[PDB]
């Protein structure tokens, strides 16, 4: 018991905050109570961007947390709240796992240092093209693509798989993003 | 900075029902795996049951299902535990254990099931006249274990003795305490011995004088 | 449903030495073990769990080891307030099994010693009762071997004496046994010499402390 | 040419603690030591030498540490038997300098007691001789810290008192002793009031017993 970590959280909606609450109970439940006690608080979102990094650090970082959780806002933005999370834990190299943000960019560990999530990323369905495309007797490819990054790192990843087949796609023509 | 304190002591005929308590403190009681376990005399230890105060969860031993039925509520933390009834030959006493790894243990509450009926203890003093000093005081036929005694409301605890009872003629016991002292501290300081037989809430004090 | 090997049984070491003590599985529990220490008339503590770790105020003597079977758990320089008895249990599948053990009981050693004697009347209150009792007791011997015998009358009469061994003290490990002689208001009139009879190794002679009926 | 220093001056422990000595050194004596104890009125023995090595015949409790800085011997459980001075003594250029130690000392320790006061006036035996002896005798008392003063028709005396106090007894731990008080018949025919007072920590108030000459 002397032993108490510490993990924190970041959800969505406060109903979801009971649902994690009772989550980590049943860590317990089945685990054991003597070098362990896993403590768990949270927060709920904000809408102020820098907010989020100031209400993270002072709130979660003041109890010393060992790993966030981090899920979307109940309204979409396609990023919005990994990238401030993402950048304050990793000024300490405190580990976080992400829940649902499936965007490319994340997936490399340079520009995030410390990000563990638990959905692949766009760009691995691209395996899915090839193996269903190697089963219909069909070689032949005109793919188009965005220039933003999610669409260069998934016609790189194609591109990476397929020339093992000592083969290539006839063309890779690129539109520019929010084109009329 | 956990105390586990039991209840009191408990004799009864066969045929009835007991309830016992293991009320904790100290620590938040919806996140640990009470449990019970049980002594017979001079065998050792064995498991009966376990109980996780959270979602009610209960497991049994190999044999023990049906006969006892553990509970729990969190109002006051208290762990009861069910009897169904008869069990005559259960005498025992009942240790009530923490966290699975069992640490922080609670006191003795022993039950008894037999066919007589329980009688206060009856005390004797003793007389110290000899130049050596040493005295004490005495239980006679009572029934049944377990009895406590103290000396001076337990201001006095070195040289104590306390000797364990037997059954000599009659389905009763008797105990003997005795006890040293300086030989010139006879006189001038007052001796009181404290007897509790918790069954027949019994409590009487046979000051002593010297002879 | 898993058995348990405990031996020796009543390990006697010299208080400055060591112990021993096996507690040996019949399948291979990989590492769920835990030592246990019962000072009589108390209820016992945790010393070691995990075969291996130490709980929280424990002091160092106490270590274990061993896995699979054969485990092993050495007290290192016994001190005085030991003699406790000892247990070993095991929880591999938890919360299914719980399955002790039947453990050693340690002993210390001493060097022999030498008895007094005390004796004590009837009180007139049980003397009233008309039951009567004369209690004669020890103090501070070792060993517990010894033979007490009584004298009514400047006679030896017995089937109406109880006696009593305490275990060994907790400071210097030397039992006392006490002996009570009871009868009836008259048969305790019918005579005035008592006496209580002690033979043992620590004392030359067996002394006696004779009462003189005489009120 | 090098001094030992001994401590602690005085211990003190129950039947079944421990201890703790020290020799400390003044110099870096190699690892060369040894420690000696001694009953009253008897020869010393040896216990360890080279100060970790046992010498043979003797019990398992004694062990001891140092590597030329302040060794140490830590009797464990120390039981009855034991409690008679100590010593320390270095050997290091052999044979040059044999030097020794001052060593502690170690006493049973027992709850406090309170002491039996007795007066004995001349047996007019020793009086026909000119000389008057008064003897104050304070019987089984504990602890061994106490004051007896002498009132010659109540006034202070000093210079004229000799005081003895005996070894602590082995069964209940107390000490006895005696105050004589020598004097010339002329000083003794001058005067009829004579009283002896104890203060003791033990004792209420300082006790007096008193006595005249030809009563």
């Amino acid at each position: 018991d002397p032993k108490i970590v510490n993990i924190g959280a970041v959800l969505s909606t406060r109903k979801h905050e009971q649902m994690f609450r009772e989550a980590v109970n049943q860590a317990n439940k089945r685990h054991g109570s003597w070098k362990i006690q896993l403590n768990a608080t949270s927060v709920t979102h904000k809408p102020n961007a820098i907010q989020m990094a100031l209400s993270v650090c002072e709130d979660l970082i003041s109890s010393q947390v060992y790993a966030i959780l981090v899920s979307h806002p109940p309204t979409p933005n396609d990023h919005f709240t990994p990238t401030p999370v993402s950048y304050t834990a990793g000024f300490y190299r405190i580990p976080v796992l992400g829940l649902t943000t499936r965007m490319s960019i994340y997936s490399d560990k340079s520009i995030h240092l410390s990000f563990l999530r638990t959905v692949p990323p766009y760009s691995h369905q691209s395996s899915v093209w090839f193996e269903m495309m190697r089963v219909y007797s069909w070689n032949h490819i005109i793919l188009l693509v965005s220039d933003d990054h999610e669409g260069r790192a998934a016609q790189k990843r194609l591109e990476t798989l397929l020339e093992e087949r000592e083969s290539k796609a006839e063309k890779v023509l690129q539109f520019d993003p929010g084109t009329k | 900075q956990v105390q586990l304190v039991q209840s009191g002591a408990e004799a009864k005929k066969p045929g009835e029902s007991l309830k016992i308590s293991c009320k904790a403190s100290g620590y938040s009681f919806t996140t640990f795996w009470i449990g019970w376990v049980r002594q017979m005399p001079g065998s050792g230890l064995e498991w009966i049951g376990i109980i996780y105060p959270g979602d009610s969860d209960t497991r049994y031993s190999p044999s023990f299902q049906g006969h006892v039925t553990i509970s729990a509520d969190r109002s006051t933390s208290t762990a009861y535990l069910q009897w169904s009834s008869l069990k005559a030959s259960d005498t025992a006493m009942y240790y009530c254990a923490r966290s699975a790894v069992f640490d922080y243990w609670g006191q003795g509450t022993l039950v008894t099931v037999s066919s007589a009926s329980t009688k206060g203890p009856s005390v004797f003093p003793l007389a110290p006249s000899s130049g050596t000093a040493a005295l004490g005081c005495l239980v006679k036929d009572y029934f049944p274990e377990p009895v406590t005694v103290s000396w001076n409301s337990g201001a006095l605890t070195s040289g104590v003795h306390t000797f364990p009872a037997v059954l000599q003629s009659s389905g009763l016991y008797s105990l003997s305490s005795v006890v040293t002292v300086p030989s010139s501290s006879l006189g001038t300081q007052t001796y009181i011995c404290n007897v509790n037989h918790k069954p027949s809430n019994t409590k009487v004090d046979k000051k002593v004088e010297p002879k | 449903e898993i058995v348990m090997t405990q031996s020796p049984a009543t390990l006697s070491v010299s208080p400055g030495g060591r112990a021993t003590l096996s507690c040996r599985a019949s399948q291979s529990v990989s590492s769920n073990l835990a030592w246990y220490q019962q000072k009589p008339g108390q209820a016992p503590r945790l010393l070691i769990y995990g075969a291996s770790t130490r709980a929280t105020g424990i002091p160092v003597r106490f270590s274990g080891s061993g896995s699979g079977t054969e485990f092993t758990l050495t007290i290192s320089s016994l001190q005085s307030e030991d003699f406790a008895v000892y247990y070993c249990q095991q929880y591999n599948n938890w919360p299914t099994s719980w399955t002790f053990g039947q453990g050693t009981k340690v002993e210390i050693k001493r060097t022999v010693a030498a008895p007094s004697v005390f004796i004590f009347p009837p009180s007139d209150e049980q003397l009233k009762s008309g039951t009567a009792s004369v209690v004669c007791l020890l103090n501070n011997f070792y060993p517990r071997e010894a033979k007490v015998q009584w004298k009514v009358d400047n006679a030896l009469q017995s089937g109406n004496s109880q006696e009593s061994v305490t275990e060994q003290d907790s400071k210097d490990s030397t039992y006392s046994l006490s002996s009570t002689l009871t009868l009836s208001k008259a048969d305790y009139e019918k005579h005035k010499v008592y006496a209580c009879e002690v033979t043992h190794q620590g004392l030359s002679s067996p002394v006696t402390k004779s009462f003189n009926r005489g009120e």
